């Protein structure tokens, strides 16, 4: 079996540093992913292939990825941040694209 | 009758459970006749009969 | 199958040839 | 515009049927691969289904393996999804999203065999409720 555990929320002020966390057994041996949603919108991609950025993305937005652990990092949060953010493993050859449970960061 | 980019033939078609590889179009018998086709269209595989 | 061939099937199955065979030895025994 | 705009839903009685049509716009949709997403209220999203760029290959969640049944028509650039026997824990929004790579371009052939994770483009979402 497998699945993608997340903390449910993290807590941080405007300015400060944000550390998203995504672990598993076999993560770091796959792609992981992330997406942003806002409540009530759809996802949108954030980070993939564990430290790349889409095109339009703020350069803000930051991932790495090892081991065990798959981590989204905000280098200063800001307004547009109040979402929720979910992980995705990944691999196109196993046919391995399971979600993460989520973690809502709260911009107190 | 069927004509598949310009492959003009004769046969029943069929949804076919070959595995073509992307870059192949089309498929060939033991006798190098043609048995299956990728239709351009829609891209499934159609074995002919 | 394409090429205008056919195969044509054995007047005599293997299953009425086996049964000759063995009146054959049937009777021979 | 590179868009994805999902269709079909609506509220259906548990053991029942239902599909859903994601229909694509700006791309070519028969270079990519596509992806079915539900998120259950108040629950994170589940990952459902995806289809090969041709439609030789399938993967489904454990959840609706065996039940479900996706399909694509390149020609028409449509995507589906055929649900059978609706459950209750089945009640939640589906989105079709489209991979940030391409599995191979029928324009020109360009078959990379390396590709990167991202799904660029995601629908709208059609809510799906089970009750009764
Ligand atoms: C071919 O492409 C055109 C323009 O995108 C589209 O209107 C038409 O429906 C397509 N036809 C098929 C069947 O692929």
């Amino acid at each position: 079996s497998y699945e993608l555990t997340q903390p449910p929320s993290v807590s941080v002020s405007p300015g400060q540093t944000a550390s998203i966390t995504c672990s598993g057994d076999k993560l770091g041996d796959k792609y992981a992913c992330w997406y942003q949603q806002k409540p009530g919108q759809s996802p949108v991609l954030v980070i993939y292939q564990d430290n790349k950025r889409p095109s339009g993305i703020p350069e803000r937005f930051s991932g790495s990825n090892s081991g065990n652990t798959a981590t989204l990092t905000i280098s200063g949060t800001q307004a547009m941040d109040e979402a929720d953010y979910y992980c995705q493993g990944w691999d196109r050859s196993t046919g391995y694209y399971v979600f993460g449970t989520g973690t809502k960061v709260t911009v107190l | 009758n069927f004509n598949f980019n310009g492959l003009t033939g004769t046969g029943v078609l069929t949804e076919s459970n070959k595995k073509f590889l992307p870059f192949q179009q089309f498929g060939r018998d033991i006798a190098d006749t043609t048995d299956a086709v990728r239709d351009p269209q829609t891209l499934e595989i159609l074995d002919i009969t | 199958k394409f090429n205008g061939l056919t195969v044509l099937p054995p007047l005599l199955t293997d299953e009425m040839i086996a049964q000759y065979t063995s009146a054959l030895l049937a009777g021979t025994i | 515009q590179v868009q994805l705009v999902e269709s079909g839903g609506g509220v259906v009685q548990p053991g029942r049927s239902l599909r859903l049509s994601c229909a694509a716009s700006g791309f070519t949709f028969s270079n990519y691969g596509m992806h079915w997403v539900r998120q259950a209220p108040g629950k994170g999203l589940e990952w459902v289904a995806i289809i090969s760029f041709d439609g030789s290959n399938r993967y489904y969640a454990d959840s609706v393996k065996g039940r479900f049944t996706i399909s694509r028509d390149n020609s028409k650039n449509t995507l589906y999804l055929q649900m059978d026997s609706l459950r209750a824990e089945d009640t939640a929004v589906y989105y079709c999203a489209k991979d940030l790579s391409f599995y191979y371009d029928i324009s020109t052939g360009y078959y990379p065999q390396s590709y990167n994770s991202g799904t660029d483009v995601w629908g709208q979402g059609t809510t799906v409720t089970v009750s009764s």
